[PDB]
């Protein structure tokens, strides 16, 4: 309930989803949440310091992060703190006897012996916490010819062609540069006229300011709407390939959902078009989806009754 | 965990105290010791 909750405040749209989808009775809620279903160092002691401020303050700033690395690897001080904290001691008077305890301050022979002691203990516990084909191919053509399917290669005709190769070979053999042939003034201005703007190679133009002719909202609610309807659809075809009975069944559910919808938020929204008369074809982006859900899940159903008859 | 400067001012104010609280209990026996 609570943790449900939860969820939908960090998503508003979510939330506006699950409105659109749970309470206007398209879905149900338990199928909407179908489809919504540190390492340790050994410086968590010795990097961790008593914060002073600059005028006398003991930010100790005592985060659970350095407390839980010191009770994973001191269970002395977690077993301290249960059988202290809060009944025996205070957690912050635990901590200021921790500080000025000497086991944290362990600053001769006895005192480096207990240093060497203190340093494999801890070196012991951290190690205990860190514990818890040749290929040859056959058709190379294929590649020369791949995804292009076979062309228009249409040959010439009998040995009469090398004559005519014969005859750019003459024809070229004596050859004069020219200018003046080159280009004329009727060819110029019909290049031109040919890419004078609006003509046959100068295609379409400036187009119209869809933008303004979708209203804002209109436009965020067709956002919605689209990912609602991307949802629905991607529930519909992770069911596909179709190999258990179970799959037909949720896909029945899912068209249903889909049916749904439509009836509840894209009709009202395409009235919202209607009643402002959009020419923009925008739902039939839309609907052309939908249609073609539809069409499939039938051709299934109906390659299924074929299997069956 | 005062600076160790602090730490040695605080050191000699409460040597002080405890000098001046000696000194009042040496008095307080004296006048006692001569009421008797």
């Amino acid at each position: 309930l609570e943790e449900k909750n939860r969820m939908l405040q960090e998503d508003p749209v979510l939330f506006q989803l699950y409105k659109d989808l749970v309470v206007s009775q398209v879905i149900s809620a338990e199928e909407f949440w179908a489809n919504r279903l540190v390492g340790i160092s050994a410086a968590f002691l010795a990097d961790v310091r008593p914060q002073t401020d600059g005028c006398n303050g003991l930010r100790y700033n005592l985060t659970s992060d350095i407390i839980e690395s010191i009770f994973r690897t001191y269970p002395a001080v977690k077993m301290k703190y249960a059988e202290n904290v809060p009944h025996n001691m205070t957690e912050k008077e635990f901590w200021t006897r921790f500080f000025q305890s000497h086991y944290f301050h362990r600053d001769k022979e006895n005192s480096n012996a207990a240093i060497i002691k203190r340093f494999n203990h801890h070196s012991a516990m951290v190690l205990a916490a860190g514990l818890r084909i040749a290929l040859n191919l056959k058709k190379s053509d294929r590649y020369y010819h791949g995804p292009t399917p076979i062309q228009s290669l249409q040959y010439a005709t009998s040995q009469d062609i090398i004559n005519s190769f014969q005859s750019i070979r003459q024809e070229m053999e004596a050859y004069t540069p020219k200018l003046t042939q080159v280009l004329s003034s009727s060819a110029a201005s019909s290049t031109i006229t040919a890419l004078s703007p609006g003509g046959a190679l100068m295609q379409g133009g400036t187009q119209q300011a869809i933008n303004q002719m979708v209203p804002n909202d209109i436009q965020s609610e067709l956002k919605h709407l689209y990912v609602a309807v991307g949802e629905l659809l991607r529930h519909f075809w992770s069911c596909f390939p179709v190999n258990t009975p179970f799959l037909e069944e949720k896909v029945v559910k899912m068209k249903s959902n889909l049916e749904r919808f439509q009836v509840t938020k894209l009709c009202p929204f395409q009235e919202k078009i209607r009643r402002q008369y959009l020419s923009t074809n925008l739902v039939s982006h839309i609907e052309e989806m939908l249609q073609t859900a539809y069409n499939k899940l039938h051709t299934w159903q109906s390659r299924r009754l074929m299997k069956k008859t | 965990i005062e600076t160790p400067e602090q730490a040695k001012t605080r050191e000699r104010s409460e040597k002080i105290k405890l000098e001046f609280e000696t000194y009042l209990r040496r008095a307080m026996k004296r006048f006692n010791k001569g009421v008797h």
